[PDB]
């Protein structure tokens, strides 16, 4: 069959400003835009969250096409010639050779969309300055920071996969996710997840794409929106595929009425652990691995 | 006695580029009766009646004859190798405007091969400013408007054909056949006559350069070409205009807006108070899809329509705006146009704000301040157009709220810094749109430009204003609120 | 004589391509009459084009449509393989945008009954023995008709932007249209004249005959 | 004018107002010396408005400097319009009234 | 006697960049135009989701002529001479041969081309487009060309209109396959990698008629851009109430049924009468049911 694994995850709060655009002048722009009910957001790009899949796939010691070298920081191929069949990235990302046998292009298992806060961005910054009276150009600066929860939605064509077993890396990725590109220096912000809401279901609608909002619109509450508590409760989504784990399922318990829910009946667990292992061994079955 | 081939601009089956093709008919029969006023000199008798919307053949003999001789006169070339249309006024008009023609037909009309054979690359080295600059174009030796006389004639019998005349793209723009393996049948047909229309075509349509601002010019030439194709309301009207705009110089024919070129087929126009005005074209724009292109593609044809109003504008934009640059390298002349007045041509055009795209299109897409200090040049045309404006004064009172705001915040640190240590109006006037920049939404630039206004000072200017420059603070847009900042930033006269 | 039927069109995208362009999709300002027939002869189920020759029609524009350029991979006839690359080509179409009009229907001039009017008034009378496929679009066939219903001469009571035959207008629009060449295609020049006027005046009313 | 406008309009001549009188008891307790400051007391109030914070500083700091203006007629005419927009609106958006009727004042001649 | 199915789908509210134009320098610009009120929204071909339903009838089973080799990122035909009457893909999408361009007539006798039974309007943005680009620098230090990129995205809600002649089917059980598809659309062609935008619906209104119009195009607006509320257009309304549009022919389903039952007096609104399910699943169920019952599919 073709199964598809949907996912909406939510990161932990703290100061983040991994999302840096065109700099104006002196202060250092993070990137944003329009987002729900009128008011700013700050977005973080799905191709960050892309490299830092493929660096935890070349960190655990998966066969990676572009390894990219640390102490260099630049990319290099192992092969010029892209074979999905033999690379992790390759296969999962896909590839697409633009230059005037081997396919040239790839779609790609893993589709990823923005990553976006979850609080408007109230327009923080931070003044930074190099120590010292010899002070020059380029000696005092501004950083735009924001204090807030970033959640993004994902998308797995498990089918679309050229060896079927790649999906189970790219879970635990997820689950570990290194350091996506930012300022790790001085905003060190952890991009683990916190609150999942997966679909691993073989019918191609999903109806989980970003289901998380604020209570407050300043502050760090996290919870589940009222649209797909709806959906659930209509039916429309089916309860034995929902996956939901994380801090927002202490949230679901405390509800009223929860006993008597159809949100009950799906696979909730608080230790995102024991969802990730449960997940697993359901796709291993489905996959036949 | 009965007209051969008689054209006319009340002829309900035509469409706009017939009536332009029997106008360049209508040029290049005057200039041809110039040339041979006795019909006897003509080959084939041939002789015509000219009225103002009518054109009327006469010849005797052989069809075919008279209709090569035409054409051939009609269509030359000179020993150079350039394309000599006898339509123009050859004598008058320089070399290379010549040439600049010349490679505008060549890249938009015989676009193939298949109907040119190309000469020898001629290279002609001449001086301007004390530096010989080597112009390199492609010479020809035949094309096949030269030679359509034959498709235009029956092979045996030599006489006008009675049925239709498949014509290709290099008669009609745009006349493309979708479907090559339906060439016999899938092909646009015409009528003899208007097949000769078709043919005379190029001679009225201009040809300007379309310069992508984001490219630098040094670092690539421009390839794109603009089609100015006019709505035709009389012979003798566009006759005149075309020899009119035979004046202008090459520099002022690159462009980085369609509304520019259009108008500027129009820019040489009187405006008579007592008469109407109102001219329409079309701008056909030719670009080749990928660098390995062997020709251009028609991408997007425009309709421009002008009144009044807009030429007058227009007019008063090129008087008072900077001109095109010539920046002189080897052997290749570099005309850096100015984005400034291609923005504001094109905002015409539209019939939208002088200054509706402002901002996205000077700051942000300003790779090391070179439109920007383009500004400072083009100073006084933003100070006329802003004088000139035909409506909306409560913003040029903003305007000079903001010079005043502007005045004050500059004089504190300029008293601040000593001699010597003054900073020029470059540096302060950049951080002031670095910091303009920096805001992202309503508030954010209102706060920002509200706390600019106060560490000002005293604005006489906004106690004179109080309720209105609050009340348009408060309601308009702030990105029009931007614009009309930067717009005031560059008329601000220290 | 009997009153003309009057149709209200609302078409949320429309493509009236322009006979000779062929490289570049350029759209007409006003839906053509060849076009509006072959709507017409849809919406009755007629495949035969020379079956309502005579028909007269008046087009009057609620509204200025707003014009825009879509990209498109639209493909074509150049190689014989199917796959080949050169099957596709990138070219821009022009569309319009939320069209609104009333069209004007007039059969005195058909010699064969029923006729175009009767049978588009019996269609809208019993929907239920219209015998016909496919959806009702004008233009391309992925642009469907909003609305098309049968209306007065006062629908919106305002004022009318008319097509009127006039020799010296801009418009050139086919009331015949040869779809392999253009050497049956038929052409008449139009104008754009602002008249509520609700009723077309005599300039405004287009015959729809053969070529020959 | 929209009631929304009249409001803004009577809040920036309140400003307006209270900073005449703020600027009539500077002037009255520093007669001494050849003039007492006027752009030096426009700087310290945008200092101190920009000083605030969050809403109920800036608040409490509109709120002692209104009533430290004095009179204030036009709020003498309007007490549940400009209470009400002052409690309801946005501070940040007061603070940008503020100092546009800052910025829109015309000393005593 | 004729059976169209019209029907008007709401997406998801989400980030986008599906159709895209013509690049310009390093951005990649969304294809607009104007719509309602002259602002300008984002649109996306129709040829765009007749090429998503051909890709989900290709994905189950479904025996459909024009294949789509994803290895070779190329279109496959397995027949040349195009059979309505055995594929799914020319029965429903219909086909057009070299002959049917070279003459007047529809046969040439094997028949020349095909109309295809299912037309579908392009979809556009619920809300006006404002200019929101992203950044796109690839990692390295080594600093090249092809780097630096901009990209063009939209966050909204995306509606589009269709409509099929379920007689003019060739098989008339294939209406449901394609409703199937309709409802789970896998993805309109866009940048999956990077802006992941599903295209099923979270809203429809959806009419079986046997009448050859619809007057529910485009029901869904709110427009006041930068917003997700996407309530039910007031003239469609207006237009169920004055008597035109049948409201048993109505299927309304969605997250827009909760709106329209909090609505006041909607218990005694002619939009009451009409069939809403809040379940998509179940509406679907229900109006097939009706689709089989018409249609002789039994």
């Amino acid at each position: 069959p073709n199964y598809y694994l949907y996912g909406t995850v939510l990161t932990r709060y703290g100061l983040a400003s991994l999302n840096h655009d065109i700099r104006r002048g002196n202060k250092t722009i993070l990137q944003k835009g329009y987002w729900n009910n009128g008011k700013i957001h700050s977005f973080v790009g799905s191709s960050a969250i892309r490299w830092a899949l493929r660096f935890y796939l070349q960190k655990q010691g998966y066969l990676v096409n572009r390894v990219w070298d640390e102490e260099e920081h630049i990319n290099r191929l192992t092969s010029e010639d892209f074979d999905p069949e033999k690379f992790y990235d390759d296969d999962i990302f896909g590839f697409a050779l633009l230059e005037s046998s081997t396919p040239n292009q790839r779609m790609g298992a893993l589709g990823m969309n923005m990553a976006v806060s979850l609080t408007p961005y109230d327009g923080a910054v931070k003044l930074g300055a190099k120590s010292g009276r010899e002070k020059d150009s380029t000696s005092l600066h501004f950083t735009e920071y924001h204090a807030t929860r970033y959640q993004y939605y994902f998308g797995i064509d498990a089918t679309h996969l050229k060896d079927f077993s790649r999906i189970l890396p790219m879970i635990d990725g997820i689950m570990n996710l290194p350091k996506v590109g930012g300022s790790s220096n001085i905003f060190n912000y952890p991009f683990c997840p916190d609150s999942l809401v997966f679909q691993w279901t073989n019918h191609f609608a999903s109806y989980i794409s970003y289901c998380f909002e604020y209570c407050d619109p300043k502050s760090k509450e996290a919870k589940l929106s009222q649209e797909f508590i709806d959906e659930v409760e209509c039916g429309q989504i089916d309860p034995s595929k929902l996956w939901i784990g994380g801090t927002i399922v202490k949230d679901l318990q405390q509800l009223d009425n929860f006993e008597s829910s159809p949100l009950n009946k799906a696979h909730i667990y608080r230790n995102r652990n024991e969802m990730i292992e449960a997940l697993k061994t359901v796709i291993k079955r489905d996959l036949g691995l | 006695t009965q007209p051969k081939i008689s054209l006319s601009l009340h002829a309900a089956d035509t469409t706009i580029m017939h009536r332009v093709g029997m106008t360049g008919l209508y040029m290049t029969l005057k200039r041809l009766e110039k040339q041979y006023p006795l019909s006897r000199q003509r080959g084939g008798h041939i002789s015509w009646f000219l009225t103002a919307d009518t054109i009327e053949l006469f010849w005797e003999g052989s069809d075919f004859i008279a209709l090569s001789w035409l054409i051939n006169e009609s269509f030359q070339l000179d020993d150079t190798g350039l394309i000599h249309l006898v339509g123009l006024d050859n004598d008058r008009i320089d070399l290379r405007q010549k040439i600049h023609i010349h490679e505008g037909i060549c890249g938009v009309f015989l676009r193939l091969n298949k109907f040119y054979q190309a000469g020898e690359i001629i290279n002609t080295e001449l001086r301007f400013e004390e530096k010989q600059v080597e112009y390199q174009y492609k010479s020809l030796t035949w094309y096949a408007h030269q030679t359509f006389a034959e498709k235009l004639c029956e092979a045996d019998t030599q006489q006008l054909r009675h049925d239709y005349i498949q014509i290709t793209s290099w008669l009609y723009l745009g006349g493309i056949v979708r479907h090559a393996r339906t060439q016999n049948t899938t092909k646009l047909e015409e009528k003899p006559e208007y097949a000769l229309a078709l043919l005379f075509v190029p001679v009225v349509c201009h040809y300007c350069l379309l310069h992508i601002p984001s490219e630098d010019l040094k670092e690539r030439k421009p390839h794109r070409y603009l089609v100015v194709i006019p709505e035709i309301k009389d012979f003798e009207d566009a006759s005149q205009r075309r020899w009119r705009l035979q004046q202008l110089e090459t520099k002022q024919f690159h462009v980085s807006s369609l509304g520019e070129a259009g108008l500027l087929y129009y820019s040489l126009d009187d405006i008579q108070p007592e008469v109407a005005y109102y001219q329409a074209c079309q701008v056909w724009l030719y670009e080749k899809t990928n660098k390995a292109s062997r020709q251009r593609t028609l991408m997007s044809i425009e309709e421009i329509k002008i009144d009044k109003n807009i030429l007058i504008t227009y007019q008063q934009v090129q008087k008072y705006f900077k001109t095109n640059y010539q920046i002189i390298k080897y052997k290749q002349i570099f005309i850096k146009v100015n984005p400034i007045r291609s923005l504001i041509a094109d905002n015409l055009v539209k019939g939208i704000h002088w200054w509706s795209n402002f901002w996205e299109k000077l700051v942000i897409e300003d790779s090391k301040e070179y439109l920007f200090n383009q500004l400072f040049s083009n100073r006084e045309g933003f100070i006329i157009m802003a004088e000139n404006s035909e409506e909306d004064k409560q913003y040029l009172i903003f305007i000079k709220v903001f010079q005043q705001a502007m005045k004050g915040n500059f004089a504190k640190i300029y008293a601040k810094t000593e001699e010597g240590k003054d900073p020029p109006i470059k540096k302060k006037v950049e951080r002031l749109r670095a910091e303009l920049n920096y805001c992202y939404d309503e508030l954010s630039f209102k706060e920002y430009l509200s706390d600019f206004l106060v560490r000002g000072g005293l604005n006489k200017y906004f106690n004179e204003h109080q309720e209105e420059i609050a009340l348009l603070i408060k309601k308009s847009p702030w990105q029009e609120i931007r614009i009309w900042s930067l717009l005031a930033i560059a008329s601000y006269k220290p | 004589m009997i009153a003309p039927l009057i149709l209200y069109l609302d078409v949320p995208f429309t493509t009236f391509r322009e006979s000779h362009a062929r490289e570049m999709g350029k759209t007409y300002p006003v839906p053509p009459p060849a076009t509006v027939y072959g709507m017409l002869l849809s919406l009755v189920g007629e495949t035969n084009v020379y079956r309502h020759c005579g028909v007269e029609l008046a087009i009057a524009m609620l509204s200025s449509p707003k014009k825009s350029r879509i990209l498109r991979q639209m493909r074509r006839f150049k190689n014989a393989d199917f796959s080949h690359p050169e099957n596709v080509i990138p070219c821009y179409q022009e569309i319009l945008s939320n069209l609104k009009c009333l069209i004007w229907v007039r059969s005195d001039e058909e010699k064969i009954q029923p006729s175009l009017r009767e049978r588009i008034q019996l269609a809208f009378d019993h929907p239920e023995l219209v015998r016909r496929f496919g959806c009702l679009f004008l233009g391309e066939s992925d642009q469907l008709i909003k609305t098309i219903k049968l209306a007065r001469e006062d629908y919106l009571e305002g004022v009318r932007q008319w097509a009127i035959r006039d020799n010296r207008g801009r418009l050139t629009l086919p009331y015949w249209v040869d779809h392999v060449g253009s050497r049956n295609t038929r052409f008449l020049r139009y104008r754009i004249e602002e008249m509520d006027r609700l009723s077309p005046p005599d300039l405004a009313w287009t015959m729809v005959q053969s070529p020959i | 004018n929209s009631e929304e406008d009249k409001q803004y309009l009577i809040f920036i001549k309140v400003f307006q107002q209270a900073m005449k009188g703020n600027f009539a008891k500077i002037y009255a307790k520093t007669e001494e010396g050849k003039d007492p400051p006027i752009k030096k007391k426009v700087e310290r109030l945008r200092a101190e408005l920009n000083y605030c914070y969050d809403e109920l500083s800036f608040k409490e700091y509109l709120s002692d400097f209104l009533v430290r203006g004095g009179l204030n007629k036009y709020f003498n005419e309007h007490q549940e319009e400009i209470a009400l927009l002052i409690k309801k609106s946005p501070w940040q958006e007061i603070r940008i009234w503020s100092l546009l009727a800052i910025a829109s004042y015309k000393p005593k001649d």
